[PDB]
């Protein structure tokens, strides 16, 4: 089952055929917080992008 | 040089799958857009598209709230080289969490149509492409020739696969295609249409993106290249493309002075050679 | 985003100014009492695009300056009878020659007045 973030999508151009990403501590933890849920229960999930 | 463009997005389907999109148009075959144009919509305030790329003919856009009404967002594109024919392009938007959900739709230049003209009917769908014919007016005009301007053109150079001389009733609109309803008088030649005779009707269909005309009463002779498609009677129907012999016929109140009644001879010259011979040399 | 415009017997010539903080695409629209406002001409952002209503064609001419950002309308060959309140209206999302009225943040116009 896969629920994705309404929001922290990234849209950025690709330079020597590579482009680099990152999800900041404070996003995700304030993307966590309106999914109602703590980084406790991060057991057995994993991030799927 | 320049060409204004417009891009207008909405969704009526809300109850299916919703979010955001990526509305990807290709420009014209040579123009590219402006750069500035798009930096300034996007580093709006109230930004309505949040990422943008432009390279050639090619315009990315991320819209992050696909509206229910209209919204239309335009720009500017300038151009390169010229436009080498006549096509309409296309504009696709993807969703974005499911791409396979995805809207195409053609667009033409400022003036032409959003598809290529074809005629189409029941199983047959024949192209109408090309270029359309004109009015030649050689009999009001003067000319002369030694039975080539008409025995020619019908027997060395085009090979005309049937011709007739009919008389103009109607005039009708479908689609895009200018409709001519005429009844045959004689029938000058034929190849295919072998239930054609007096006192028969035919449709005479032109491309209605020019000038050609058919004026009602008036008596006109049409030869041309046969064509593959079927009226709603079952009988076949001729595409006025060019290559295509047309000619009003004189109604001899314009011919009786001395100068055109030679000219109006060497026409029923060539009519009675034509009908009565098989098209020699 | 605010609009601010400044600037005759018939057959002479005006020239109206239109100076917006924004640089956009303002357009000009005239209103005259009893009767719905109509469009006079528009211009694109860089100013290599101009359109003009039909009943103007070839005597409105209108320019931008790229240093102030301000848009130049001239009206030489004026007509007796093309007496309104000269507004300029923009909008934010570049919908060049857009001919219905949805621009927004009107501007409030000047009253210009001619004498046959
Ligand atoms: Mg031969």
């Amino acid at each position: 089952k896969k629920t994705f973030f309404r929001g922290l999508e990234s849209q950025t151009k690709l330079v020597n055929g590579q482009s680099h990403i990152s999800l900041s501590k404070a996003e995700f933890q304030d993307a966590l917080e309106k999914l109602n849920m703590g980084i406790t229960d991060l057991q057995g999930l994993r991030l799927y992008v | 040089s320049r060409v204004h463009y417009t891009v207008c997005i909405w969704r009526n389907g809300k109850v299916g799958l919703s979010g955001m999109a990526i509305a990807d148009v290709t420009l014209l075959s040579g123009f590219h857009a402006l750069r500035a144009d798009l930096e300034k919509l996007t580093s709006l305030s109230d930004r309505y598209v949040s990422h943008f790329e432009t390279e050639g003919p090619h315009v990315l856009l991320y819209f992050d709230s696909v509206p229910t009404s209209r919204e239309c967002v335009g720009f500017e594109a300038v151009q390169e080289v010229p436009v080498g024919l006549v096509q309409p392009a296309s504009a696709t938007l993807y969703d974005y969490y499911n791409p396979e959900r995805r809207c195409s739709v053609f667009y033409g230049a400022p003036s032409k149509s959003r598809l290529l003209a074809t005629l189409c009917s029941a199983e047959v769908c024949q192209c109408a492409e090309g270029k359309c014919p004109r009015q030649r007016r050689a009999l009001e005009r003067g000319l002369q020739d030694e039975d080539g301007y008409r025995m020619k053109f019908a027997c060395y150079y085009p090979r005309v696969e049937y011709g007739f001389q009919v008389k103009v009733l109607r005039e009708d609109s479908r689609a895009a295609f200018r409709l001519f309803e005429t009844k045959i008088t004689q029938v000058l030649h034929f190849t295919k249409d072998v239930k054609a005779a007096a006192n028969q009707m035919r449709n005479f269909l032109v491309r209605a993106s020019c000038r050609l005309r058919l004026e009602p009463g008036k008596e006109y002779l049409i030869m041309g290249l046969d064509g593959a498609t079927y009226d709603l009677e079952g009988h076949p129907q001729y595409l006025l493309d060019s290559n295509s012999w047309i000619e009003e016929m004189p109604s001899e109140r314009l011919c009786r002075s001395t100068r055109q009644r030679a000219a109006c001879a060497q026409l029923n010259d060539f009519l009675q050679e034509y009908g009565t011979q098989g098209c020699q040399v | 985003v605010q609009l601010v415009e400044s600037g005759v017997q018939a057959g002479g010539s005006l020239r109206l100014s239109c100076v917006a903080s924004e640089r956009t695409y303002m357009a000009w629209f005239r209103q005259a009492p009893g009767k719905e406002r109509e469009f006079v001409a528009a211009i694109t952002s860089s100013g290599m695009m101009t359109e003009y209503a039909p009943s103007v064609k070839g005597r409105f001419t209108i320019s931008r300056d790229n240093a102030k950002n301000t848009v130049y309308l001239q009206m030489n060959s004026l007509k007796p009878e093309d007496t309104a309140v000269y507004y300029c209206a923009a909008d934010l999302r570049q919908r060049f020659g857009e001919r219905v009225t949805e621009y927004d943040y009107w501007g409030q116009g000047t009253q210009v007045t001619v004498s046959s």
